């Protein structure tokens, strides 16, 4: 725009506003959800076979990883050793 | 000196409340006695009224008189005073916000031990009543040695810009002073009761994302483990509850409690 | 004495504080009615057969003041059966429970439970009392009930009509609890000739 | 689909907070080079956040053109109180991360054996 | 002689003992007897046995002290609500089984409140339930849940007539759970909620009738039933809040900029004093309203003056400005639209000068912007105020009024 | 881990161990709101012969080399931590939380570990929820329905206004089994949205 | 005190005068006005809140058989629950001026007796009334009667 | 000067309030009189409003030497907050212009954004 | 080093002095108190000046030499026999041993002990030490060894000791504590009556 306790209260009541609005928008969507979920039981389905895949993929690329680092450290640990 | 910019603004209010009390006890007599359903209380309700504003009056002239003792160019200042709102404005807006916090997941470690080093020193640098060792026996976990005046010597054992393990110890106890003794005990049970709320404060201050203010918090709250043997309970009072001293300090707020008397 | 008094009648009908928090999970069911008033004739019965015949009646006053002092009326008709098996076992001379019970200042009206429950035990054990006794009670009654405005409430009536069954009993005439002449003499020098 | 688009509506939502509270945070450290870094910062947050209106916006309009056929049943008459193919594809996944996932503790024993070894010999080496 | 003293740590004082038997047909069994011990050089009060109804966890013993840790906090709120003479209903079984609970009657009706607006009170208590929660089991919260709202606010409060106020209350961590500060402290809340309930029932009764400028330029926007914010502004912008301070037994009035148009401040922060006084002396909101409307125009007029200019704050409508410390004036605002200006320095009698002194010379000044002839009033339009004190360049940027005492 | 699958559970190694000691950090979340369910933290201390537990609210607890112990000590907590989501999510949706008990007394003598108990009203009065969970007898959750909305309480004459017709009322149970999500937040969140204001 | 007395002593002086507040007024009237310038621009609800906040078992009614409509108020209410509902009327006479003098039940053992479960109940109802302290309010009366027809159900 | 000002004045506050109160008394007792059956002297008796017109002339300055003290001495504070002196002067005015251009912008983008 | 305090209790009435220490030792268990071995303390003297050599038993093998205000020498037992050996050259003095023998009794990191000085063959007096081993810091843990005090010894409590001295940053020490027990046996010794 073109002391303290002026600042203070009006920090109150815009975060506190913006707070309960947010929660209630919250809310809106987790009805939607719920009304999504239990009447059309499809989608819901769907979006766990998605998530499922994602996991398995995030978990075969975190394996690929372990393995690279694992032949690695063993190439290393074969240099030496030696004599 | 700030102790004088606060003297004079209590003054200022009180040069408000002596003009104001002096008129309310000129303004209430001009309306004068209510009817009050009884010829008592009616006398009694503008004798008691008048009273305290005469009370007042004097109160307010016996301040003033002990506050005496106590105590291109505007462009500039008006950038200084917005500077001033903003950092007020933000830092109340930052508290309010983050402590209320809608965060419900995070789906929609490396690190360099030269930063690691950097922010050790950094919490050192404050805090001159502590002193820390820093030290890398095995890898590049690090391990701490707080000594905290002639009362504690705390073993941080972290992993990683991580808290991971605490044990503290007395000071005239032997931590070994080399390959550190990262695994033993105090032989003292008061020792080993600040070891079990290290853990605990540990286990509490765990900010998920910057792991630098949960160090801070931690030193914070071990540095007030030096008025231990001295400041009693905040619920019973004694120094003693079955030979121990108050070991317990509420995060949030630096008192001291023995365990048994919780929080 | 009266302190004996107090410690005994007070040890009588305590109340406990802990229970209604976890609710009777305390293994002990409270004396029931009968086994407390037998406790409680017992040891009033050991500071009776103590007490001297000149003190019979100030412990009497006391102990009406106690009853009438108490606010539960369940812990007042205790108390009054307490004292309704005192003079029945004939350990009371059954006129001091009487004079004392009526004569008790803090026996007004508007106390309607102890209004009917102090006029419900003199139906008890009016029927023991001497003529002349019988003659004085029935002033003392008809002095209570003249307290009594031309108007009261709707719901306190029949408690206050207890009252009317004792005046009753004794103007009744096969009863023969005294000469009806003492009972006309009574209330012509209370209602004299021209008065309501 | 449109219960996906629930969902992103409301971790949209959920974030728009966090997004406000980080330039909130920024705003307060910004006392008086780095006033560049910091301005851009902020000025990228600001697109975000105003990508992010636009986003929960969209997802607004979707849910709310949507409305399926099913939804003649009010809300608190759905609660249950007192008184096919996708199925078998369910139950084939449900398999498969169960057998990755045995195969996946396996090699988390392994690694914990390892390294438990290698302490205890370090350990003991002193 | 085999007995366990289980103490309570929460509630001290209160100590479990659980004595063990040895039964005589079993020889490889025991038997557990459970007291309920109390201590006041240790003096014991009273004593009350307690036994009706892998195996190492004895269930009963875990089951028996919970819930005594749980009860034995309600039985010193439920003394100390005895003590002050609160008809309270004992400790009860709520309806979803586990809980305890202690809901009120009737509350002591108030000290220096009507008789009207405490049975307007007493009608609308539907209930005030005492409950615990909170780590250690040392927070009390009693919901009030009131009916007939005098009126709502901008906010999604205008549901049906219930409204639920919950109040928190922490005792220290000496003073146990069950002591007096709890309950002194509610009634002091609820003190402060008749005294506010008194002004929000004047409110609600002059809403009906109201002069229809106030209604356009004041909204009620929070009833919490402890607080009121009230809003003003041409953008509805500013906001004023009405509490009453149970410590210093005076209303509490803070102001705020809520709205996205507005200056630096509410504008109205130099005459707070003199706005908390008059509040103070009568409770009247109407008039708050009427006397912000009245003196917001040159308030924004006056604030924006260089701060030379000193802005000293005298009785409400009479605020005093003083170009150095040798020049001063005095604003006089009236309904209507209109400012009263004076000579300032001069003196309402005898012609002699006051401390600072320094009579103002020119004085016909504030004649062409509409000898001792300046110690009259003049009064003017806002308008002209605006056009006397907003900063225009010279027929830098200064005043009109500044140019005339400069 | 791989039984008990409702809550969750988390468990990290330290890195460094010695001979005769280690020491774990388990961790009790939901599966969707892992931010705001994180009250129940534990920091196991693995010795030569007993088993140290340092809980997060301060509660210091030795087991013994018995699985039992720890079978059920590890059964509680979840069972507690259970009941600490619930409150968390409370905390967030600005659900009010009207009651919160540890280890409530009241109702069945329980197993190994101690009952929960939690009870929130809705942000907009009439609603509420309540929440019992325990190691043997748990997840016994009752919505309280306001008055005037059964349409089934017995009417009394002695109620002759209608201002006492909008008190939350019959205190009806909701059946846990057959629901939708996959955790007991999100079943517990999708319920808590089906009592919120409809803004469809 | 100090330097307000004779202020104090004036007007002390001059309480009871019935001309008083003219004086007053006139002599403290222009100057404030000058200066500060103008002035200024059947059933008792705690019965009722105690049924509406009643456990369900309960079904607490008015009673027209006897006294009806006239002040203090006798209540048959009822015993609905899993337990038992063995003579449910338990009528309570309440009297006015609720918070104070206690309300007490009409007997009735004309019902309670010619059977062994209605004489126990009546035993430990009665028992549990004497051991509950003074003043006690409704909902006491209708949780001891509910917990001592319960004992009954468990001792027996 | 200022703090020396406030000490001249208090002295002089507790004068004036004296009078006042005295004033106050003698007025009411005269004007009683006059309605009662006392009758008294005509008297100076000295009008009650030129005091209270007194007292708040000098409550008045004291508020306005305290203001302009407290004004100053919070400039002064600030202004140590905040080699040549003029080179010193525009890097302040910089970084204080340069602050203000990023509150213009935050103002505009986030005023632009949404309403 | 743990800040420890020593005083003489008065035995009064006519407590045999054993019989006092029974009952003392008595309500130290009624503190929980658990018994943790047992303590001698012999002190030998030398009108050498004036020499002291003292040895607690809760040190296994150091023989502490006080020298009044003069510096105290913590030595290994090879002390006492350099001493003897030097015995003929050195002083002797006359039978003024001096020793303290009692039971030890620990209450959760205090460790207390009550003991007879008997002197030579004949009991006399009573002295009291409670000792913290955590307190590494001295001088300001006073607060804590009063309170115990009051505690258990409640009347005859010492305000404090001059051991402790000025006030300083300095650690406790083993020296400290033989200086209380020197100054507790130089009042034994010529307390008389
Ligand atoms: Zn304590």
């Amino acid at each position: 725009s073109q002391d303290q306790e002026e600042i203070r209260t009006g920090v109150d009541q815009c975060i506190q506003k913006f707070l309960d609005i947010a929660r209630q928008t919250e809310c809106f969507f987790l009805q939607k959800r719920l009304q999504l979920s239990v009447q059309k039981p499809e989608q819901v389905i769907k979006e766990d076979v998605s998530e499922l895949r994602n996991e398995l993929q995030r978990k075969d690329a975190l394996v690929q990883k372990h393995l690279t680092k694992l032949r690695h450290w063993q190439q290393v640990l074969e240099d030496i050793n030696v004599q | 000196v700030s102790v004088n910019l606060e003297a004079f603004s209590q003054a200022i209010s009180a040069i408000q409340a002596l003009r104001s009390s002096v008129s309310r006890v000129f303004d209430c007599l001009k309306d004068g006695m209510r009817n009050k359903e009884t010829l008592e209380g009616r006398e009694k309700a503008f004798i008691a009224h008048f009273q305290d504003n005469l009370h007042s009056v004097n109160r307010d002239l016996n301040e003033l008189e002990r506050l005496s003792n106590l105590v291109l160019y505007s462009q500039l200042l008006q950038a200084y005073k917005w500077s001033n709102k903003l950092q007020y404005h933000a830092g109340l807006a930052s508290g309010l916000l983050n402590q209320q916090s809608l965060k419900r997941s995070a789906n929609q470690l490396v690190l360099p031990p030269q930063y690691v080093d950097d922010v050790i020193s950094r919490i050192d640098r404050m805090f001159p009543e502590m002193s820390i060792h820093l030290s890398r026996p095995n890898g590049t976990s690090a391990m701490l040695l707080v000594t905290l005046g002639k009362v504690l010597k705390v073993i941080v054992v972290m992993r990683s810009l991580f808290i991971d393990r605490t044990i503290v110890k007395g000071y005239n106890e032997n931590v070994y002073t080399e390959d550190l003794d990262i695994w033993s005990k105090s032989n003292y049970q008061v020792f080993q009761k600040v070891t079990d709320h290290a853990t605990t404060a540990l286990l509490h201050y765990q900010l998920p994302q910057m792991p630098d203010v949960v160090v801070r918090s931690f030193m914070t709250w071990l540095r007030s483990y030096i008025k231990l043997f001295q400041a009693p309970c905040q619920r019973c009072g004694k120094f003693l509850q079955d030979g121990l001293p108050p070991t317990w300090r509420d995060f949030r707020t630096l008192e001291a409690f023995h365990d048994t008397c919780r929080q | 004495m009266e302190t004996q008094l107090q410690s005994i009648f007070e040890e009588v009908v305590k109340t406990e504080v802990i229970e209604e928090a976890f609710p009777g999970m305390f293994m002990d069911t409270p004396e029931d009615e009968k086994t407390k008033l037998i406790s409680c004739l017992g040891a009033f019965r050991q500071f009776w057969g103590g007490l001297s015949q000149e003190s019979h009646e100030q412990c009497i006053q006391w102990i009406v003041k106690f009853i009438h002092g108490q606010h539960s009326p369940k812990r007042i008709s205790f108390l009054y059966d307490c004292l309704a098996m005192a003079v029945e076992t004939g350990l009371l001379p059954p006129r001091l429970v009487c004079e004392s019970l009526i004569n008790s200042d803090t026996l007004e009206w508007e106390r309607t439970q102890l209004w009917a429950l102090t006029f419900k035990l003199v139906r008890k054990i009016i029927g023991g009392v001497d003529y002349k006794g019988v003659r004085d009670l029935l002033k003392v009654i008809l002095e209570k009930i003249l307290t009594i405005p031309n108007t009261v409430s709707s719901a306190v009536v029949q408690q206050l009509l207890a009252a009317r069954e004792v005046i009753a009993y004794i103007l009744e005439r096969n009863a023969c609890l005294l000469p009806a002449y003492f009972a006309v003499t009574e209330i012509r020098k209370l209602y004299p000739e021209g008065k309501l | 689909n449109t219960a996906s688009l629930c969902r992103i509506g409301q971790e949209t939502v959920q974030d728009i907070v966090y997004r406000t509270m980080e330039i909130f945070q920024l705003l307060r450290n910004m006392q008086l080079g780095t006033y560049q870094d910091r301005l851009t910062k902020l000025q990228d947050n600001l697109r975000q956040l105003s990508v992010l209106f636009r986003k929960l916006r969209l997802v607004y309009d979707k849910c709310n053109e949507n409305c399926g056929g099913m939804d003649p049943i009010p809300v608190e008459q759905l609660i249950p109180y007192v008184e096919s193919e996708e199925r078998r594809e369910i139950a084939e996944v449900n398999k498969k991360l169960k057998q990755k996932n045995q195969q996946l503790k396996q090699i988390m024993d392994q690694l914990r054996n390892l390294i438990w070894d290698i302490n205890a010999m370090l350990a003991m080496r002193n | 002689k085999n007995k366990l003293f289980i103490k309570l740590t929460r509630l001290p004082q209160y100590y479990i003992v659980v004595e063990m038997l040895e039964v005589p047909n079993k020889p490889t069994q025991l038997s557990y007897k459970y007291y309920f011990m109390s201590v006041n050089p240790a003096m014991a009060l009273l004593l009350q046995q307690f036994k009706e109804n892998m195996c190492a966890f004895n269930k009963v013993l875990a089951h028996f002290v919970a819930m005594c840790d749980t009860n034995m906090p309600f039985v010193g709120l439920r003394l100390e609500l005895s003590n002050l003479e609160i008809p309270h209903q004992g400790v009860q079984v709520e309806g979803d089984g586990f809980s305890h609970a202690i809901r009120l009657l009737k509350i002591p009706p108030c000290k220096g409140i009507t008789e009207e607006t405490q049975k307007a009170l007493d009608r609308s208590l539907l209930d005030c339930t005492f409950r615990l929660q909170g780590r250690n089991n040392r927070t009390w919260v009693a919901e009030l849940v009131f009916a007939n709202c005098p009126l709502n606010g901008t906010s999604t409060r205008e549901q049906g007539p219930s409204r639920h106020v919950y109040l928190t209350y922490e005792n220290l961590l000496s003073e146990p759970v069950g002591g007096r500060k709890v309950v002194e402290m509610f009634l002091n809340d609820w003190n402060s909620i008749a005294r506010l309930y008194e002004c929000v029932l004047e409110f609600a009764r002059s809403l009906p009738d109201i002069p229809a400028h106030l209604n356009i330029f004041s909204e009620v926007r929070v009833y919490n039933y402890r607080k009121l914010i009230l809003c003003y502004g041409t953008t509805k912008g500013s906001s004023i809040s009405i509490q009453w301070n149970s410590i210093h037994q005076k209303f509490h009035i803070s102001l705020g900029t809520v709205g996205p148009n507005s200056g630096c401040s509410n504008c109205h922060n130099t005459i707070l004093h003199q706005l908390q006084e008059m509040f103070n002396k009568t409770p009247n909101v109407v008039q708050l309203l009427q006397v912000l409307f009245d003196t917001q125009a040159p308030l924004n007029a006056i604030n924006k003056l260089p701060t030379c200019f000193s802005i000293l704050p005298q009785s409400s409508t009479h605020i005093r400005l003083a170009f150095r410390n040798m020049y001063c004036i005095d604003i006089y605002c009236r309904s209507r639209g209109v400012v009263a200006i004076r000579d300032g320095a001069y003196s309402l009698f005898d012609n002699s000068k006051l401390v600072e002194g320094f009579y103002p010379a020119p004085g016909l000044k504030t004649f062409l912007n509409m000898s001792w002839a300046a110690s009259i009033p003049t009064i003017l339009t806002h308008s002209a105020l605006n056009i006397l004190l907003l900063p225009s360049p010279t027929p830098y940027l200064c005043s009109p009024l500044e140019r005339f005492l400069g | 881990a791989s039984r008990i699958e409702d809550p969750q559970i988390q468990a990290h190694w330290s890195n460094i161990n010695d001979v005769y000691e280690s020491s774990v950090k388990v961790l009790i979340t939901s599966q969707g709101y892992e931010q705001i369910c994180k009250s129940i933290q534990l920091q196991l201390n693995i010795g030569v012969e007993q088993i140290r537990v340092v809980h997060r609210d301060g509660r210091v607890i030795t087991l013994s080399y018995q699985e039992q112990e720890l079978q059920d000590f590890l059964l509680s907590q979840m069972s507690q931590h259970q009941v600490h989501a619930v409150q968390q999510l409370a905390k967030v949706m600005g659900w009010q939380v009207l009651s919160f008990s540890n280890h409530v007394g009241l109702g069945p003598i329980e197993s190994i570990g101690n009952a929960s108990a939690i009870t929130v009203a809705s942000p907009s009065g009439d609603y509420a929820i309540s929440v019992r969970n325990g190691p043997e007898s748990g997840s016994k959750i009752m919505v309280q329905f306001p008055r005037n909305q059964c349409k089934d309480l017995p009417k009394s004459d002695v109620l002759q206004d209608n201002k006492w017709s909008h008190l939350r009322g019959p205190f009806k149970e909701v059946q846990w089994n057959k629901m939708e999500g996959r955790n007991f937040v999100y079943k517990m969140e999708l319920l808590m949205s089906a009592l919120s204001p409809c803004l469809l | 005190q100090y330097l307000c007395q004779p202020l104090l002593d004036a007007v002390l002086a001059n309480i009871r005068s019935p001309v008083f507040n003219h004086s007053l007024y006139r002599t403290f009237v222009p100057a404030m006005t000058a200066i500060h310038g103008p002035p200024i621009t059947s059933i008792p609800s705690v019965l009722q809140g105690e049924v509406a906040r009643l456990d369900p078992k309960f079904l607490v009614n008015l009673d027209p058989s006897h006294c009806s409509n006239n002040g203090t108020v006798h209540l048959i209410c009822k015993l609905d629950d899993k337990d038992l509902p063995s003579v449910p009327p338990l009528e309570l006479s309440v009297p006015a001026d609720y918070p104070a003098q206690s309300p007490l039940w009409i007997d009735r053992q004309w019902q309670y007796d010619a059977n062994p479960f209605l004489q126990s109940v009546h035993r430990c109802m009665t028992s549990r009334l004497l051991q509950l302290p003074d003043k006690h309010s409704v909902t006491a009366l209708l949780n001891t009667w509910a917990q001592s027809v319960h004992q009954a159900c468990l001792s027996a | 000067d200022p703090v020396q000002r406030y000490k001249m004045l208090i002295p002089q506050l507790k004068e004036s309030l004296q009078t006042l109160m005295k004033v106050a008394a003698q007025n009411l007792i005269q004007n009683t009189n006059i309605d009662n059956g006392q009758k008294s002297s005509d008297g100076p008796i000295q009008r009650f409003d030129k005091c209270l017109e007194e007292f708040y002339a000098l409550c008045d300055q004291l508020e306005l030497c305290l203001r302009l003290a407290h004004e100053c001495l919070s400039q002064s504070c600030d202004s140590a907050k905040h080699l040549p002196y003029p080179q010193y002067l525009a890097v302040i005015k910089a970084q204080i212009s340069c602050a203000k251009d990023i509150h213009t912008a935050l103002l505009d983008c986030a005023n632009k954004v949404t309403g | 080093m743990g800040v420890t305090c020593v005083s003489q209790m008065p035995v009064a009435e006519g407590k045999s002095v054993q019989q006092t220490v029974e009952l003392l030792t008595r309500k130290l268990e009624m503190l929980g108190a658990e018994k943790q071995g047992t303590f001698c303390v012999d002190c030998e003297t030398y009108h050498t000046k004036l020499m002291y050599v003292m040895h607690n038993s809760e040190y296994p093998l150091s023989c502490f030499a006080l020298f009044e205000n003069g510096p105290c020498l913590i030595a290994d037992t090879n002390f006492d026999v350099l001493m003897v050996k030097l015995k003929g050259f050195f002083q002797s003095a006359k039978a003024s041993k001096i020793e303290t023998r009692g039971t030890r009794y620990q209450y959760c990191d205090f460790l207390v002990k009550v003991g007879t000085v008997t002197m030579g063959p004949s009991a006399r007096g009573i002295s009291v030490e409670v000792e913290y081993g955590p307190c590494v810091v001295a001088s300001d843990c006073w607060s804590l060894l009063l309170e115990f005090l009051q505690s258990f010894l409640g009347s005859h409590t010492p305000g404090a000791p001059a051991v402790f001295g000025n006030r300083h940053d300095a650690v406790y020490g083993p020296a400290d504590t033989m200086v209380q027990y020197m100054e507790l046996f130089n009042k034994i010794r010529k307390q008389q009556q």
